[PDB]
């Protein structure tokens, strides 16, 4: 349409029709604004547009198409600013400067544009960061002297300073090269004597609130670097802990300042800092008192009003607290005068504390956490806090969290079973009075009764045997008679419920009372037939729960008792199971296999295993008998769901039972591996019938979840196995005959990725013992999974994760299957390694990066012999040159560490002459030349070509440097980031890769 | 002594049946199903009319994804790949606005739910025959 | 400890 | 009664499934990359009357990135994104919020720590700290299982209509109509196809 005027440049630039499209895109939308969006889009990236910024801003009257033209202006000076005529240099930065002053002394401009002046400051210090001080001495003098003539200026100065600290110190390290960092920190460090003067002046002097507080915010960012003697040795600390907490406009940053005070880098051995330090926090608790709200206050209310910025400042204050009593408290702790002052403060932090805000409470929590473990350790100080610590409990366990927010409630429970420690006596009242409220019903709600029931099982543990016993046993006496007070099967439910959690969070008194845990383990068996939503999978969890801890109980014959308690559970398991899910049930038979595990007579335990496995077995039986007679019944889902759930019961048994499991694995091993052949070929057959829309079906997913369940079962004991031999020459060879021939011959889309995962077990449990068995592996894995997923990064996105981690494990324990390998078949395995370095996905990346390292070790370990020598002339510049490529192309950062880490050591190889033959060819440079000399000259090439606006200089320096620094990680490390900065821009100086020297 | 004190268009219905589901529309352009929603899917009888639809509400926006009759001629058939969703076209649907047409297919947390949705709304049918 | 009922617990 | 809202973070973080989730439904599984920017007027109905985010969805690819901070201009709040299964794009948010508060120097903020749908999580929650001195709320949420999808947006509408008890509540639900031959024939030809494209993501709970 019309608005593409603009960008025409053989023309000249219509600032009218520039500011029509800004407003169609800000102010407009849909079909218009898209458009004026890509021009605008493409308006910007013209590389002549900043040619065009000056008259922007000289003749708009649009402030967002000044904007756009500032950014086109910094991406000019940020990128290729040395490469403009020294004239344009001086010229861009005259209009810049002359902007800022025109802007300021116009105060309709300066109130109403604050967005417009914010940027060209910020344009202004990227000029800075190009000039200043070589260039431009006499700028920080100058901005000092204008400061005086002009509230404005001086305002504006103190954002461009703020700006700048930012640039230089906060954000310069991925950004700057580190001899660049280093000479602004320093050029600022040399003349900040002056700037904070200006500072303090305004502070001490200035009555205009904008001034003041844009000056506060560029101390803050000083606070970060500057020496302890500007904060300390002035009366600095006095200002901002008084005069500036009074009013609210300077109050929030005030604070974040005093925040960042409370982290600077002090003498620990100073009287007069140390009362400084006391000081000036006891002016900032008076200022509070007294201007914001008393210590009594209500802040959980105040909090979730959310008036104004009350919401922010109490967080800022809890921040502040923290900070400073996390590091200073001691020193408030001995004097007696000092005493009010740290209660009142830490009694801010409980009321804080009540706050309904997740990410406040996590903070205040840190810092009790800090207090709590201090107490727990340093002597003499637990009795100074007892009534915060009294208030804490109480806090702590009215905002107990669910355990089974993970993170929080560990965090919880460890500051609880530090204040149990600390007055064992204050939290088991705390506890029952609380669960008297249960009971008479003031505080009755599901929700209430769940947070006390979470804080009495986190507690577990911290009391004496003798006290926890009475503990216990009043808890359930008062929670069995709230069960029985109330009615209808929702509050039954959640009180039951609520008992069964606290049982099993004190498994020290189910072991020392065999009864009582008799009858909660016959109670749970009750409650696997109750259908009221949640209760089978509550009894199902408590009962492993319980078993986990308390297993030795089940397998001894107690006292009183005919039998070991596991020979009752396994004679009524399947009344006791009768009407629970499959999952459940499998849950019910880990349970067991994990009691069984503890039989440690061999006779008894396999008893044990057989009975258990009795009723699966079975079924096994019956199947195999019947679907061998009938393949067609594999068609039935019917039987496709018990056969999977059967084998789901031997995985989980499997899983709890490990190497002992073996003899059930014996009992249906051979059959189990028919069985999978059958289904794989049951699977083929539906898809030639109908189609790759087959493997969506139930039939064939139910088909492969067979599949599935057979891999997992025989990893999960390969994994778990002791006797290797066994492994090797029993289960190994079958496995391999019946699942690598279907995994090549099926189609991809047939092709189970679970294949690969069980291998990469078999391979690192057995792969030493097994060479011709990996190979085979490769032979009928390696190429047709490769050809998968070498087309694009997203399809077969399992296979692609498991086809490295198996490649990573063969090259790690049977490398000798790619010595094997025929030569093309070699390269392809070279291919998929770079490919791999391709990915951004974390997993196959991080595996790739591991195998090429890997690999190069193996060849390294080889010493020189053909195939090293021919792996060197064929490989070392593909893996040089495909490293260095996702290093500088930034679509890879996160293998940063990794990369350099393999490029290391590539240079390190060449430069301790561990390749014996010439990487070049014949006639390619003179005889003799060395490795060293033909790998710089190889890469000064490469890097000429693929950054071809770098000087041969700055490649020169690059490399002479990252060479030397080829013992030198970290060193390296940062030799490599200074160059990522350098090819952003032009004109980097070579100089800068000396730093390290 | 008197002490003076201190100072969604569903509810003219009736709930037949109500399912937690998730629910798609065909995208035939892209040749790909798309989620609509998952929430409870309910079917409403108006008190005044004896009409019965269905109306659908995401979790926790509670935005409409399904507003619609279940008018007697349509057909609830299976996905090729699950036995537990029905595929139906909708000649009305006002979920998004103005009355769009659409292929639907609404899945269940498992096969008895579906067939148990599939009973109940051909018994809805029957009620909208009238 | 066996003063507890806890097998009398019902839902 | 409308507020530009801008939503930035690195590239592949979830930006645009997480606004198209909201906008239709709909979980798109494939990355395509934002150019610059989309803007997607977003409505949500609550006991205050309805509230209208404009949202700003822009690129985090730099090669992407557009106008970048231009796109920030005039907003009234803002979404940042990360993905708590790659350390690298939480590292980035204090440059997004550098940038980004640059510009908006006084605007409510929520951060997103995408993704916690996948069981290999690499962005510990304790690692996650960047918003308390930044007073920005913080989520953990995912667009692919929608935990916490909404909140980022009912925490926003709270501040930016100076309610905190606002609430979302259920749009009115109109009578539908009661509903031709001539297409007979061509529904039963998107039936059929309906009915032999297999429903995605088939082990879903739903
Ligand atoms: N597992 C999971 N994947 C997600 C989630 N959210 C988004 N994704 C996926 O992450 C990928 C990138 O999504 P996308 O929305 O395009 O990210 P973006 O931030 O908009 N990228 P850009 O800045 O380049 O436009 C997609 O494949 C998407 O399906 C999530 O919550 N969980
Ligand atoms: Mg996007």
């Amino acid at each position: 349409g019309s608005m593409e005027g603009i960008l025409d440049f053989s023309n000249d630039l219509d600032i009218a029709l520039l500011d029509q499209v800004v407003s169609t895109f800000y102010q407009g939308s849909g079909v218009q604004q898209k458009q004026a969006q890509e021009i605008l889009t493409k308006f910007q990236d013209n590389p002549d547009a900043w040619q065009k910024a000056d008259q922007i801003l000289q003749f708009s009257t649009n402030p967002q198409s000044k904007f756009i033209a500032l950014s086109i202006l910094d991406k000019l000076i940020t990128r290729k600013w040395k490469l403009l005529p020294n004239d344009h240099r001086i010229g861009i930065r005259n209009f810049v400067v002359g902007m800022i002053i025109s802007m300021c002394q116009d105060d309709e401009v300066f109130k109403t544009q604050k967005n417009l002046i914010n940027k060209s400051d910020l344009t202004l210090v990227q000029i800075l960061k190009q000039e200043w001080p070589q260039n431009w001495p006499e700028f920080i003098p100058e901005l000092i002297g204008s400061s005086s003539s002009s509230v404005n200026v001086c305002e504006n100065n103190m954002i461009v300073l703020k700006l700048l600290s930012e640039e230089v110190f906060d954000f310069s390290a991925e950004q700057m090269t580190q001899a660049k960092a280093l000479h602004l920190k320093n050029s600022m460090s040399k003349e900040f004597e002056q700037i904070f003067k200006l500072c303090f002046q305004v502070l001490e002097q200035g009555s205009s609130s904008s001034l003041i507080v844009a000056t506060l915010e560029s101390l803050l960012r000083y606070l970060h670097w500057i020496p302890y003697r500007y904060i300390y040795e002035t009366n600095i600390l006095e200002l901002l802990s008084t005069k500036f907490m009074t009013s609210p406009d300077t109050r929030a940053i005030t604070l974040k300042c005093l925040t960042e005070v409370s982290n600077l880098k002090i003498p620990q051995d100073n009287d007069l800092i140390k009362r400084q330090t006391v000081l000036f926090f006891q002016n900032t608790l008076q200022q509070i008192a007294t201007s914001v709200m008393p210590v009594t206050a209500d802040l959980k209310a105040t909090y979730a009003n959310a008036n104004g910025n009350d919401q922010s400042f109490l967080q800022d204050l809890a921040m502040f607290l923290t900070t400073y009593l996390a590091r200073n408290r001691a020193l408030l702790e001995s004097d007696e005068s000092l005493r009010e002052l740290l209660l009142n403060a830490h009694q801010y932090l409980i009321q804080l504390s009540k706050i309904e805000e997740r990410e406040l409470f996590k903070t205040t929590l840190d810092y009790w956490h800090n207090l709590v473990a201090d107490l727990f350790y340093e002597p003499l100080k637990k009795h100074i806090y007892e009534e915060i610590c009294s208030q804490l409990r109480l806090v702590i366990i009215e905002n107990m969290v669910r355990p089974e927010t993970i993170q929080l409630y560990k965090s919880e429970r460890e500051v609880l079973v530090y204040l149990t420690h600390l007055n064992v006596i204050d939290t088991e009242e705390i506890m029952i009075s609380k669960l008297a409220r249960q009971i008479d019903g003031s505080e009755w709600s599901w929700h209430n009764i769940n947070t006390l029931s979470w804080a009495i099982g986190s507690i577990s543990g911290t009391m004496s045997e003798d006290t926890e016993k009475r503990f216990v046993v009043t808890v359930i006496k008062d929670l069995l008679g709230l069960c029985e007070q109330k009615r209808g099967k929702d509050n039954k439910a959640v009180v039951a419920s609520d008992i069964m959690y606290v049982v099993g969070q004190y498994p020290r008194f189910l072991k020392a009372h065999w009864n009582f845990l008799r009858t909660v383990i016959l109670k749970l068996f009750e409650f696997m037939h109750e259908t009221h939503e949640g209760v089978q999978d509550m009894a199902c969890d408590t009962f492993i729960k319980i078993v986990q801890k308390c297993k030795y109980h089940f397998v001894i014959q107690q006292p009183r008792e005919s039998e070991p308690f596991i020979q009752t559970i396994i004679r009524d398991i399947q009344k006791t199971t009768a009407d629970l899910q499959p999952q459940q049930v499998h849950t019910f038979y880990k349970a067991c296999g994990i009691i069984i595990s503890e039989e440690r007579s061999v006779a008894e335990r396999n008893r044990l295993l057989s009975d258990l496995m009795q009723l699966p077995n079975m079924a096994w039986d019956t199947i195999v008998e019947q679907s061998t007679a009938n393949p067609t019944l594999l068609l039935d889902s019917e039987t496709v769901k018990i056969i999977a759930n059967i084998i789901k019961t031997n995985v989980a048994v499997c899983t709890s039972m490990g190497a002992d499991f073996y003899p059930q694995l014996g009992h249906i091993y051979y059959n189990m591996l028919q069985l999978y052949r059958a289904v794989s070929s049951m699977i083929s057959a539906q898809v030639a019938a109908e189609g790759l829309i087959a493997t969506k079906t139930p039939k064939v997913r139910g088909l492969r979840t067979i599949k599935k369940e057979i891999l997992k079962l025989v990893e999960t004991y390969i994994s778990k196995a002791r006797n290797l031999d066994d492994v090797v020459k029993v289960l190994v060879e079958p496995l391999l005959n019946a699942v690598l021939e279907d995994y090549m011959n099926n189609v991809p889309d047939a092709r189970d990725a679970e294949v690969l995962n069980c291998m990469t077990t078999v391979v690192e449990k057995v792969g030493h013992m097994i060479p011709q068995g990996v190979i085979l592996i490769l032979q009928s894995v390696f190429e047709c999974t490769l050809d998968m997923i070498n087309k694009d990064f997203t399809e077969y996105p399992e296979h692609r994760v498991e086809f490295y981690k198996l490649l990573k494990v063969i090259n790690e324990k049977s490398f000798a299957a790619f010595l094997e390998l025929p030569p093309a078949a070699f390269k392809l395995f070279v291919d998929a390694i770079c490919w791999a370095f391709k990915h951004n996905n974390r997993d196959v990346e991080v595996n790739g990066l591991q195998i090429a390292l890997d690999l190069v070790k193996n060849i390294e370990r080889m010493g020189n012999v053909p195939f090293a020598n021919e792996f060197h002339k064929n490989y070392f510049f593909i893996f040089v040159s495909e490293t260095f490529f996702v290093l500088t192309d930034s679509d890879h950062k996160s293998g940063f560490s990794k990369q350099a880490l393999l490029l290391m050591k590539l240079i390190s190889l060449v430069y301790d002459n561990k390749i014996s033959v010439p990487l070049y060819q014949e006639a390619e440079v003179p005889q003799g030349t060395s490795n060293q000399v033909y790998l710089s000259q190889y890469l000064a090439n490469m890097l000429s070509n693929a950054f071809p606006h770098l000087t041969s200089e700055q490649i020169a320096s690059f490399l002479s440097a990252l060479t030397k620094q080829c013992k030198d990680l970290v060193v390296f490390k940062g030799t490599l980031r200074d160059f990522l900065v350098q090819i952003k821009e032009v004109g980097g100086d070579p100089t800068d890769y000396l730093f390290a020297e | 002594i008197h002490f003076e004190p201190v100072v969604t268009m569903e509810e003219d219905e009736e709930v037949l049946y109500k399912v937690r589901a998730k629910l798609f529309r065909f995208d035939a352009d892209a040749k790909e199903w798309k989620e609509r929603g998952t929430g409870d899917c309910k079917f409403l009888k108006n008190k005044k009319t004896n009409k019965v639809r269905i109306l659908m509400r995401r979790d926790k926006t509670l935005k409409i994804c399904a507003n619609h009759i279940i008018a007697p001629e349509y057909t609830l058939k299976p996905n090729v790949g699950s036995d537990r969703s029905w595929v139906y076209a909708c000649t009305a649907d006002i979920a998004e606005g103005e009355a769009e047409a659409f292929t639907f297919a609404i899945r269940f947390g498992s096969k008895e739910n579906a067939d148990k949705f599939k009973e109940e709304f051909e018994k809805a049918q029957e009620i909208n025959k009238k | 400890v066996d003063q507890l009922r806890l097998e009398r617990l019902q839902i | 009664v409308q507020f530009k809202l801008v939503l930035v973070g690195d590239g592949g973080t979830g930006k645009t499934t997480f606004v198209k989730r909201h906008l239709t439904g709909e979980f798109e599984k494939k990355y395509v990359a934002t150019l610059g920017v989309e803007v997607h007027p977003l409505v949500f109905h609550t006991n205050r009357g309805p509230i209208k985010f404009n949202v700003w969805d822009t690129a985090g690819q730099e090669k992407f990135g557009g106008l970048r901070d231009g796109y920030y201009i005039q907003a009234q709040c803002a979404i940042i994104m990360f993905d708590v299964t790659s350390r690298v794009t939480y590292k980035n948010v204090p440059n997004w919020h550098r940038d980004l508060v640059r510009v908006c120097e006084n605007i409510p903020i929520v951060l997103c720590g995408n993704k916690v749908d996948i069981k290999d999580r690499k962005v510990k929650a304790k690692s996650i700290v960047f918003h308390r001195k930044k007073n920005l709320q913080y989520y953990d949420i995912s667009a692919k299982s929608n935990y916490n999808f909404e909140k980022p947006f009912l925490w926003l509408a709270r501040k930016l209509i100076g309610d905190p008890n606002l609430e979302f509540v259920a749009m009115p639900a109109l009578a539908p109509p009661e509903v031709d031959p001539a297409l007979a024939a061509q529904y039963e030809h998107d039936l059929e196809v309906a009915q032999t494209t297999a429903l995605p993501d088939e082990d879903d709970d739903l």
